[PDB]
């Protein structure tokens, strides 16, 4: 609360979004490109993927302040961190190589919490972080909320 | 071994048991109003899940798939389609058949099995 | 034109409407206890009909039929099977898949459509 | 009531059963032979079919006393007569060439009510009558009830 939603990175200028959150009303091409491809499994993207121009490692940081409710290495997802904020809101960082937090850690906004990495889940996004904002468990488009006060999020659905 | 028929069978079995238990709670002198009410909601949602899966399956089949299987029960919707060729194209045309409020609230996965 | 997909579609549509109306009565302040109770029974029976048809269809398919369609809703059970050859043999093996209490209480018909 | 279930024929000695009521626990052969065949439709037999040795016409009569609740020519079934008795019991005569009754007629046991005929529905039973006993609408095996008092019928299910 009282704060704005931040890019989950420290050096935000040196990364780009390489995959977007799936939107059902987007053109065919954009839907195709918002797919998570595993083997002969496709799944919908429930967040954005950020990668650096040359796919070098980079530090991921908390998009908002909260409490780390999850921090674990998954053999398919890489490290996965999930930070609880106010009002059933929470954020998810996943595909991490390293973690700088553990369950129960309180973090502050922009506090580094891990390092980008590659993944089994989306090998197509190379070295990256997958990032998600969820309200009471359901994933919404990150790009919709970037730099907006915490509240503009809890004012959808309507 | 045929994975489709086994799954449908096991799903059914499981669903049956499910309905029976929901019905059992709803019908019971020892359930509270709250409990009856929630069992009743789980019951009617299940039907709708049932309906959603049958219709989705029928639609896919109409799109030139030889067979399809759809489980819409949980947080994710799983859809398995018989097919030799798979692509981002093909998958997205399948995901297009799914309701907006589903895609808005739930993940959707589509797997293409060798036919 | 493909008669199977049209039928399944229309059946679903119809079933949906059905559930919705049953649910509507059951949920209504203006229904009597009797009416809620009967709508509720029609509702749970419908599920079981739903379950019966899906399972029967799955079973037949496992017996080497390419596709099958089963409507178990009324006084008769209608079952349509894709097939070029039909016989008293073949039909009786299909009728064997149907529950005893069904065959005891209801007629059962099995039609074989050119594949 | 008070009466026994009779063969639905006047000259019972000169006809034989050419199709039986379908029983799920009978041998394969007997199930196969208790099928009604239409085109590429098969249906379960819900009664017996009676025909004369040389498939000549013969007179059908009421198996029990009651009230004719139905009497009409059906283009697939031939004439169909249905007689209401006591206690949701009732009998059905169908494949008739002719009818000697009409809706509302009270008939007595052995009173002729029509003539055998051929049918579209079961062409395989040639010139015959299809006969059924139903309790509250559901068909039971006629042969189970032949010559038994009216009551032995209303004492199944159990």
């Amino acid at each position: 609360s009282m704060e704005n939603v931040a890019m989950p990175v420290v050096d935000s200028e040196n990364v780009s979004v390489v995959k977007k959150f799936y939107e059902t009303d987007a053109a065919k091409e954009e839907k195709e490109a918002a797919l998570v491809t595993y083997n002969n499994t496709y799944s919908l993207s429930k967040g954005i993927d950020l990668a650096e121009k040359d796919g070098k490692d980079f530090d991921v940081s908390a998009s908002l302040s909260g409490t780390v409710v999850k921090a674990e290495k998954d053999p398919v997802l890489g490290y996965v961190v999930e930070v609880e904020h106010a009002d059933g809101l929470s954020t998810v960082y996943q595909s991490l190589s390293e973690v700088s937090v553990e369950q129960g850690d309180k973090v502050k906004q922009n506090q580094v919490i891990g390092k980008s990495g590659k993944n089994l889940y989306s090998e197509d996004s190379g070295n990256h972080v997958h990032f998600e904002i969820r309200k009471d468990g359901v994933a919404m488009n990150p790009l919709n909320f970037m730099d907006k006060p915490v509240s503009s999020i809890e004012k959808a659905a309507t | 071994d045929d994975l489709f028929t086994t799954y449908r069978l096991d799903l059914e079995d499981a669903r049956s048991k499910e309905r029976e238990e929901l019905n059992a709670i709803v019908s019971s002198d020892d359930a509270t109003a709250k409990e009856k009410s929630e069992a009743y909601d789980k019951m009617t949602a299940l039907s709708e899940v049932e309906g959603t899966e049958k219709q989705l399956e029928t639609l896919i089949k109409t799109q030139g798939y030889e067979d399809a299987l759809v489980n819409a029960e949980g947080d994710k919707i799983n859809i398995t389609v018989k097919s030799d060729k798979h692509s981002k194209s093909k998958a997205t045309a399948i995901i297009d058949l799914v309701a907006k409020e589903i895609k808005t609230m739930k993940d959707v996965a589509v797997t293409f099995e060798p036919s």
